[PDB]
DNA sequence: TATAATGGGAGCACGGATGC
DNA sequence: GCATCCGTGAGTAGA
């Protein structure tokens, strides 16, 4: 029922590492990325094909997949003539295809037991706009990230190592995932030293600070709208589901109107314009008014040059040009006249 | 061997080898099978009973099992065990519902509602009606279970800047960016090649997103 | 949705499709001729965790040994259940013992030498070659056996039976071997001349058991 | 990019279809 | 037949 426990008691199955398992199973994988590369130098073949097919081979055809680095699709066919390519080698070169074999196995196994450092390192980054289960599967990925990047030469503890890289992918999966608008990750973490910074300002002063105090906390380069700008830009967005009124009836969303579509006011004023500028065109002959339709777009919609009407009507373009003129002077003229066309130009 | 070469050991003459005080001792259910020459399976590879394992097929297996090849002891251990296709969440249920034949079903049922109990009468009428239901609709049971999740147009979901200038959103958009990073996640854990666990958890947290 | 159209569709109860939609369970869709707890494993079957597991990666157990405590069974050797893998250890299950991390490895090297020794003609008991534990001769009285060369003594003594190695400058001028109940008057470093006792022989004496 | 760190945290009502 | 599990419990206004 309850997701964490699940996962908790998943986790709990997996017994922990003695020193010398640990420092057994790290041994394994490095030399078998060895052998995944001496198997690469071998056969000829591309390093992380190899890799996906041992791989594949240790986890069983229950994973099978496309990998976005691979430049050949990875099927069961694939992976079967490959791994024949690998069996047709010679002992001691077939040697290093049961190296990687066994890495992946001890890589899997590695993982597996060190799931639990993820979990009590991803409880103290709760509450920052990911959930429990979340921060544990990134931690996760900093955990294989580890995994992968290990040295069991330099005698550490895998702990040490590994912990780094959990609280680096959490950290970075806070600040990717946590906004519903995202903030590029640099200006998150100016986002949050402006935080602390007006933090321990309003913690001195006995107050909340200015701009202006933030600004001079904050260094050279930092003015009063620079503050404000940033604050500014590091707004969250509100629900539109947000209940205004202490009952269940009412949503904020209901009360903010829509600007976008038009008004059936607005609609009866463009149609009126339109209906009002053809009864204004008609009064005119029909090779002006269509010059005049042509050089401001009623007709196909875009404005024609001056060569372009005088190309369509086989004319000059100071005759067309001229025509055009002749034709505003005589709308002038009527709309002086009837005054129709004047309460349309707000 | 060791971490630095002079830290290692190395066999001054000739001798034998004897190992004495292990860390623990790990007892697995398994065949040995010792080999001379190079061996034609490898490690993680699943092997039923006839099956070459080694000396260009002169020794071969008992049982069914898992192949652990070990070079240091120069032997091939089969650790018993299966094949077995067994599956886990929606990828399982929706695998059964296409095996299904709703004719055949329905035949059954058909047979089960002659039964003289009225229990059993009950479930097979109810049953049969959905069973029915899909036959006459026309619609794959499979269906039920999804593999594309539609998106809602975002007008109907708006992002929008209110009177003073800030930015007010339905939790459709919230629900949304919760199922698309999670997908994205798994297949980036799949691409990986996560431990089982992981995937399983990761599967789990998707469905929980979707529902 | 209440009763499910997919459970019932399926035969599966809310509790069964919760458990396998929710990874609680596995469920078999292919059997591959499985069998659990003497039954055949039957399609749509639901599998805990621990009985998929064993199912499919198979059965196994490891146990700790306490600090300077040495195993009693062998490396690579069959192994039934009830039975002790070490003083403090009992296995659960039948199969293969494995060892986990050697912390002492003992190598017996091979030594071929050519060694003398002199005895009464009436003590001696002639053979071709000698068994380790054979009895070499018999002395009805306590016999000195005598160095035949001059040196520096360099006495290498195994867990029973000695080397006895005479050298004059860095090379060895001579190498007697003192079987069991033969006990050895010189030291290590000691000077002797010809005719100065190494060893006392006193009744039976046969090979050492190494 | 390496001292070691390894299992969460919080929190009324009646009617009706089902399920053991 | 008695243990669950679940869905629903006026209207407009206002805020
Ligand atoms: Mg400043």
């Amino acid at each position: 029922s309850d997701p964490v426990r699940q996962y908790l008691h998943e986790i709990g199955q997996v017994p922990l590492l003695t020193l010398e398992e640990e420092v057994e199973l790290a041994r394994k994988v490095e030399e078998g990325m060895e052998a995944i590369k001496k198997l690469s130098e071998i056969t000829g073949l591309d390093p992380d094909l190899i890799r996906e097919v041992v791989r594949a081979k240790i986890l069983g055809s229950a994973r099978v997949r496309h990998i976005p680095g691979l430049k050949e699709t990875l099927d069961p066919k694939t992976v079967e003539e490959i791994d024949q390519k690998l069996k047709s080698l010679p002992k001691e070169h077939k040697r290093y295809l049961h190296i990687a074999r066994e890495g992946e196995a001890a890589r899997q196994h590695l993982i597996e037991a060190n799931l639990r450092l993820v979990v009590s390192i991803a409880k103290k980054y709760t509450g920052r706009g990911l959930s429990f289960l979340d921060l544990i599967q990134e931690g996760n990925q900093g955990l294989i990230r580890a995994v992968e990047k290990f040295e069991y030469k330099r005698r550490f503890k895998f702990s040490t190592y590994a912990t780094w890289w959990i609280r680096q992918a959490i950290n970075r999966a806070i600040a990717d995932q946590a906004r519903t608008i995202r903030i590029p990750v640099h200006m998150v973490e100016t986002i949050n030293k402006l935080s602390r910074t007006a933090r321990q300002l309003q913690q001195e002063l006995g107050r909340e600070p200015t701009y202006e105090e933030i600004a001079e906390a904050m260094g050279p380069g930092w003015d009063a709208k620079r503050v404000e700008e940033t604050l500014k830009i590091a707004q969250e967005p509100v629900s539109l589901e947000t209940p205004i009124g202490d009952e269940k009836d009412s949503f904020y969303g209901d009360f903010i109107p829509d600007e976008h579509l038009p008004s059936p006011v607005d609609a009866a004023t463009q149609s009126l314009l339109s209906e009002e500028l053809e009864k204004a065109l008609s009064k005119l002959s029909e090779r002006e008014a269509m010059v005049l339709k042509l050089r401001k777009g009623l007709i196909d919609g875009r404005e024609h040059t001056l060569e372009e009407v005088g190309a369509f009507f086989g004319v000059t373009r100071e005759r067309i040009r001229q025509i055009e003129n002749k034709a505003l002077r005589k709308l002038k003229y009527h709309e002086s006249r009837t005054r129709k066309l004047r309460d349309f130009l707000d | 061997a060791a971490i630095d070469p002079e830290e290692e050991v190395i066999a001054e003459a000739e001798g034998v080898v004897h190992l004495h005080e292990p860390a623990s001792i790990l007892v697995v259910k398994a065949r040995v099978y010792p080999f001379e020459d190079d061996v034609e399976v490898s490690t993680g590879d699943r092997v039923a009973p006839g099956d070459v394992l080694a000396d260009g097929g002169k020794v071969k297996s008992d049982v069914y099992g898992r192949v652990e090849v070990d070079l240091v002891r120069n032997v091939v251990r089969v650790v018993e065990s299966y094949d077995i296709d067994a599956r886990m969440g929606a990828e399982a249920i929706q695998q059964l519902l296409k095996e299904l034949d709703l004719e055949a079903l329905e035949k059954e049922l058909l047979e089960e509602m002659k039964h003289p109990s009225r229990a059993r009468r009950a479930k097979a009428r109810k049953r049969l009606e959905v069973v029915r239901a899909f036959l006459d609709s026309g619609n794959r049971p499979e269906w039920m279970i999804l593999e594309a999740v539609p998106v809602l147009p975002p007008d109907l979901r708006p992002m929008v800047q209110v009177d003073g200038g800030r930015f007010a959103t339905s939790d459709l958009n919230d629900l949304y960016r919760r199922l698309i990073n999670r997908n994205n996640r798994l297949k980036k854990l799949l691409a990986q090649g996560a431990p089982e666990i992981i995937i399983r958890n990761e599967k789990r947290m998707l469905q929980e997103a979707v529902d | 949705d209440v009763p499910s159209k997919i459970g019932t569709l399926l035969d599966l109860s809310a509790t069964e499709l919760e458990q396998v939609l929710y990874f609680s369970k596995y469920i078999v869709l292919d059997p591959k001729g499985a069998i659990l707890n003497g039954v055949p494993v039957e399609k749509r079957q639901l599998l805990t965790d621990e009985e998929y597991r064993e199912l499919r990666y198979g059965k196994q157990e490891t146990y700790p040994l306490p600090p300077g405590v040495d195993a009693l069974v062998k490396d690579g050797e069959e192994v039934v259940k009830g039975q002790e893998l070490a003083p403090g250890v009992v296995s659960r299950l039948d199969g293969v013992a494995l060892y986990r991390f050697p912390r002492r490895v003992r190598v017996e090297y091979v030594k071929k030498e050519r060694a003398g020794l002199r005895l009464p003609l009436a003590a001696w008991v002639e053979k071709e070659a000698y068994k380790p534990g054979e009895i070499l001769a018999e002395l009805p009285e306590p016999y000195l056996f005598r160095a035949e060369e001059e040196g520096v003594v360099e006495l290498k003594e195994l867990e029973e039976g000695a080397f006895l190695v005479l050298r004059r400058e860095d090379e060895p001028v001579a190498t007697y071997f003192l079987p069991v109940g033969m006990t050895p008057l010189v030291v290590h470093g000691e000077i002797v001349e010809k005719g100065q006792p190494l060893a006392e022989a006193k009744g039976l004496l046969r090979m050492p058991r190494q």
